[PDB]
């Protein structure tokens, strides 16, 4: 026999605001020559953004529940090549596991702490591609690609760590794994807009006062039908017999 | 006290540099 | 070092920073705005945990928009959505109800019932039985500002 | 410049420490990509208090 | 209930997508 079943989807919505004197405006324009009204303009616009781009990643963390551990120090008398290929191979577990519960195909993205991007970076030329003239910003950035496949980004300790300030648990060794798929149907994460944000000016108040308005629509949740089964979460642990951690260049009992 | 010595003399305060808020963004639209 | 040019005894240095007008979400008043800021503002979508951790003889639990928030606050019907150790169910009925059933540990069927409040954001939690020891609560529902055209953010 | 150098100095506040001891049957390939990315890491910091 | 503000309107859904299972299969015919 066959049965049937239903999804929905439905977006939301988002406002935000600002608002200056004409006194104050007129003693900024005679003391110092600025303007307020194109910097608090200016100011809304990028913030908007930046505010959307942060809840999807705050979407993305919260809701996983996959769950996986490995150690990454170094033995003490081993070679590079030899470790890179074990964590090529462990990566490649986790990534088919991915693969065998949504039973689909996609994309391969990867999100990285500090501490993992930087021994991420201490691997030979062969398994990292680092990006081309990276230069480091305290922002979250792209830093190249390692296995010809995987596209990483790493995420400041500062932000993981106002992260973890809220009720969302993160630490500078977890590691987040994702797969992005672009089947008609079926997808990980969805995102899209379905009204662009419209500027309301208003005329000067008969209290002179200048103010200015934001509003739009857009989604920004998991897909209804199998979601959370995309991503899984890994930690790594530095605490094994014999090996050294970079962080102090000290054996670990041993 | 008396103009004759140092430190009996006003200063004069000089606007050096103004500093504005630097450029706000994140990468995260991968996935 | 770095050589600046010096011609009289004192020089002056100023900035400007970006700054949450209104205290709301997890902004409050006075406080910077940065690259690494993090926080919910301007978004009306947002989620709070009830319970961190179920005492496992309790029946009855109970949201309010009073503690998480300073106010009441509206809520826009059918966009709200119940969290059982992180696995969302479906959305409510429209006029005031919502219905969802989650398997035991020990394989048990429990019922959850929800009676909702628009206008204060107000919504009760009852159980067939207890839940166990280990069980976390977490509700998602949206600001409808359209019934308040206050509480907009400002910077 | 020596008073340059005492107030750089003096005025630090940042600190950090890592052992150097190289170990007995490694060479010094490995060592030297540990000790750089220690560095970049420190360096990292600096970039990521400063801000520029 | 005002049609200016446009949120009283009934609202209608939409198809979007159709999904089919997938095919079945093992390869075993080698031994």
């Amino acid at each position: 026999n066959h049965e049937m079943k239903k999804y929905t989807l439905f977006p939301s919505q988002f406002v935000i605001a600002a608002e200056h004197t004409v006194q104050a405006a007129y003693e900024a324009q005679r003391e110092f020559g600025l303007d307020l009204g194109s910097l608090q303009f200016r100011t809304l616009k990028e913030y908007l953004s930046h505010e959307q781009d942060m809840l999807r990643l705050r979407i993305m963390i919260w809701r996983t529940l996959a769950t996986d551990t490995f150690d990454i120090a170094l033995p003490v008398n081993q070679s590079f090549d030899v470790w890179a290929t074990i964590i090529r191979g462990k990566f490649q577990t986790v990534y088919r596991d991915i693969i065998e519960r949504v039973k689909s195909s996609g994309a391969m993205g990867m999100f990285a702490g500090a501490d993992a991007a930087s021994f991420f970076k201490q691997l030979p030329k062969d398994f990292f591609q680092p990006a081309e003239d990276y230069i480091q910003t305290p922002y979250v950035h792209y830093i190249g690609t390692l296995f010809g496949n995987v596209k990483v980004y790493e995420v400041p300790a500062g932000i993981c760590k106002n992260l973890t300030t809220e009720n969302i648990q993160f630490s500078s060794m977890d590691v987040l794994c994702y797969v992005r798929d672009e089947n008609p149907g079926k997808a990980g994460f969805v995102t899209g807009d379905a009204v662009p944000a419209i500027p309301f000016q208003h005329p000067t108040t008969p209290a002179l006062v200048n103010r200015t308005t934001l509003w739009g629509s857009a989604i920004n949740d998991m897909h209804p039908r199998n979601g959370a089964d995309y991503f899984t979460r890994v930690t790594l642990t530095m605490a094994k017999k014999g090996g050294l951690n970079f962080i102090s260049g000290d054996t670990i009992d041993a | 006290e008396m103009m004759s010595v140092s430190d009996g003399v006003m200063r004069l305060p000089l606007f050096l540099a103004m500093i504005l808020p630097v450029q706000l963004g994140a990468a995260t639209a991968d996935a | 070092c770095t050589f600046i040019p010096v011609t009289r005894d004192q020089s002056d240095i100023y900035e400007v920073f970006n700054v949450a007008g209104s205290s709301f979400g997890s902004y409050a008043a006075g406080d910077v705005l940065d690259m690494q800021s993090v926080g919910v503002y301007s978004q009306l979508r947002r989620r709070y945990v009830l319970v961190a951790s179920s005492d496992g003889t309790s029946k009855t639990a109970t949201f309010k928009m009073e503690d998480f928030e300073g106010q009441n606050v509206p809520i826009r019907k059918g966009r709200t959505n119940i969290y059982v150790n992180r696995i969302k169910s479906v959305v409510d009925n429209g006029s005031g109800s919502l219905l969802h059933s989650f398997t035991n540990a020990a394989g048990e069927q429990i019922t959850v019932t929800c009676s909702l409040n628009y206008n204060i954001g107000q919504i009760a939690l009852s159980f067939s039985k207890a839940p166990d020891k280990g069980t976390e609560i977490a509700i998602e529902t949206e600001i409808n500002i359209e019934a308040a055209p206050e509480l907009i953010p400002l910077i």
